[PDB]
């Protein structure tokens, strides 16, 4: 699972 | 906007409002708290679990995923509740540490400060509450779970973590790679000898023996009892093993050392622990805990967070203050502690744990 | 009644309140709200030190002890603010824990799961919050404290505590009895120029058997006072804000264990005394007395508020088990170190091993 | 505390 996960890396 | 607290600026924040925002040119607003639910056992509230938290990240991608959304940041919400907005934010945070790869310091600057302050969480016992974890040490708990190989949502299957959970197909999860917690099985066991081959069992003790036959479970400890005949499991070729003491109590240090010398026999084979209780939370969450602080150096904060994380509910009542007040001792026995080179019959001839200068005196032959 | 906590029955309760309470034939209100202020260095609202609490006690049984109040319940209140109320409550577990012997757990059942809830406790530093530690934390770290014999408010000296405090006399806790915390001191060296607060610290430091100080921060001074008074000087410096290699941790580990065994005290500062000697000093507690690293935070803090800063917490958090468990990994070298002034360094197990064969 | 009223835990 979750290669459909969009990019939302630490700031 | 002005309840909301910023995770990354222009695309993630996480607010709390009673009404239902409408989305804007910029803005894109979800909640879950009316779909996916706490199932609370008396007066705890959360945090969310595993399941749960892989529920919301199939929402939130779709939601990321949209093109109507590619210009907007999206607010993830919930009601003015402190309980409620706690939930939230764990499980915002878990899904940063679980999925996005942030560390605890990372998830934890927007929480910080917030107010009013998140309600910290309860354990699921009867009596009034006198121990609280707080969102750090759930997403430590988790973060150390996760590095430690404990935790992975990419093979994580949802179906059976929801499936097992239920009271009709044996209400138990796998912890970890080594552990199971479970219920009781309970059954009316005929009194006499029986030559017939049918089956007496209950559709969820059935459900138990199945998976644990399938599933690598070596070892069986009971802790509470006797709500069913052992016989089930030896058939099958599961070791079973009493390590009993009342509910509602702490295990005597004794017990404690016993289960993680036996504990430890099992994983050296490659085997799984199967433990319960009565319910599989307060006193198998002492078993359990105390092997995984020993095992992996978690706080007792960070072990009940992970713990209840998979399975809601663990470690009850007084047994959080004793597992907090205990936890040097279990990280203590690395050191102070050799598995014993001799049986012992209290766990079945499995090998407890025993103090370094009785594991010299093993390997001679007392004169 | 409303927005009020039983923690004794008829007895003592504690009060959140926006208005001022009458009291009745059946109870009496106090705030110290007024009296009793903590210091904010930035961000940071609490928790109340030892001697704030040492003045509650004082105030609470004067309350406790007028005639009037025989046949009545007190009820201790603040305002509103969660930031106010987790200050009055934490402040009255550490007085039933310091002075009536209360446990943990029998001062935490009457704040738990209060709404709305107390606000967490925050550092120092300028920084974003990222790391809080709670009532919980502060009430275990003060009792452990209390057990391992840390604090003792029989013997504790409120006039010497809040001196010593001020800038002006030396910035500086004696935070245990083996340790003193202080800023570092500043002088202009001539190439009798001492300033008061430096002749303040060098006169403690004489008076009460310092035998060591570490300095941790760049020289703001010349040493040599402190070897003009007998006392050994050791630099073991590391930069503002950032947290110490192991192997400075583990000198500095030694160096104190080789004091202590004379009896001595040792005196640590950094620019402030508060984040690096938090680190150095909060390490060797959790060595020697098994705190966590929370309840280490909660009880320097209430000694000397603001200690260990921004990621510095995250830091002794991460490290807390390896310190704790250098008692088993780790031996007092049986060589002298140059590194810390002939003094022993913490080795390996197996370097110890090889020295004693 | 001397005269310090005796609060045992309930
Ligand atoms: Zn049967
Ligand atoms: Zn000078």
């Amino acid at each position: 699972s979750f290669k459909n996960a969009p990019l939302l890396a630490p700031p | 906007l002005d309840n909301t607290i910023e995770f990354l600026r222009g695309r993630v924040y996480l607010g709390a409002y009673d009404y239902t925002p409408e989305d804007t040119d910029e803005l894109v607003f979800f909640t879950v708290e009316d779909a996916i639910f706490y199932n609370s056992f008396h007066l705890d509230f959360g945090p969310m679990n595993i399941g749960h938290l892989y529920r919301f990240a199939v929402i939130f991608h779709e939601i990321l995923n949209d093109p109507e959304n590619a210009n907007k940041a999206v607010v993830f919400y919930s009601s003015a509740s402190t309980r409620q907005r706690a939930n939230a934010a764990c499980m915002l945070c878990c899904y940063m540490i679980l999925v996005q790869a942030w560390t605890p310091h990372q998830v934890l600057q927007p929480l910080a400060q917030v107010d009013p302050p998140f309600m910290p969480f309860r354990d699921a016992g009867y009596s009034n509450a006198d121990f609280e974890i707080t969102i750090q040490d759930v997403v430590y708990g988790v973060w150390r779970a996760k590095e430690k190989g404990l935790i992975d949502l990419h093979s994580f299957n949802l179906e059976s973590y929801e499936k097992y959970e239920h009271v009709e197909f044996g209400d138990f999860n796998v912890l970890t790679p080594d552990f199971i917690a479970f219920a009781s099985p309970q059954e009316d066991h005929p009194k006499g000898y029986l030559a017939t081959k049918s089956s007496h069992l209950n559709q969820p003790f059935k459900s138990v023996l199945n998976f644990f036959a399938n599933n690598n479970v070596q070892l069986v400890v009971r802790l509470n009892s006797h709500l069913y005949n052992k016989k089930h499991f030896e058939d099958i070729g599961i070791q079973h093993l009493d390590l009993i003491f009342e509910d509602g109590t702490c295990p005597d240090l004794s017990i404690v050392k016993n289960f993680v010398g036996a504990a430890e026999t099992i994983i050296k084979r490659g085997g799984k622990i199967a433990v319960h209780c009565k319910a599989g939370l307060g006193r198998t969450g002492c078993l359990i805990g105390a092997h995984l602080i020993y095992t992996y150096g978690f706080t007792a904060n960070e072990c009940i967070g992970f713990l209840r994380f998979i399975r809601p509910g663990m470690v009850v009542g007084p047994q959080q203050h004793w597992l907090y007040l205990h936890q040097n001792d279990f990280r203590e026995w690395k050191y102070t502690t050799r598995i014993s080179l001799k049986p012992s019959e209290a766990i079945g001839g499995l090998y407890p744990l025993i103090s370094l200068e009785e594991y010299r005196l093993q390997k001679k032959k007392l004169k």
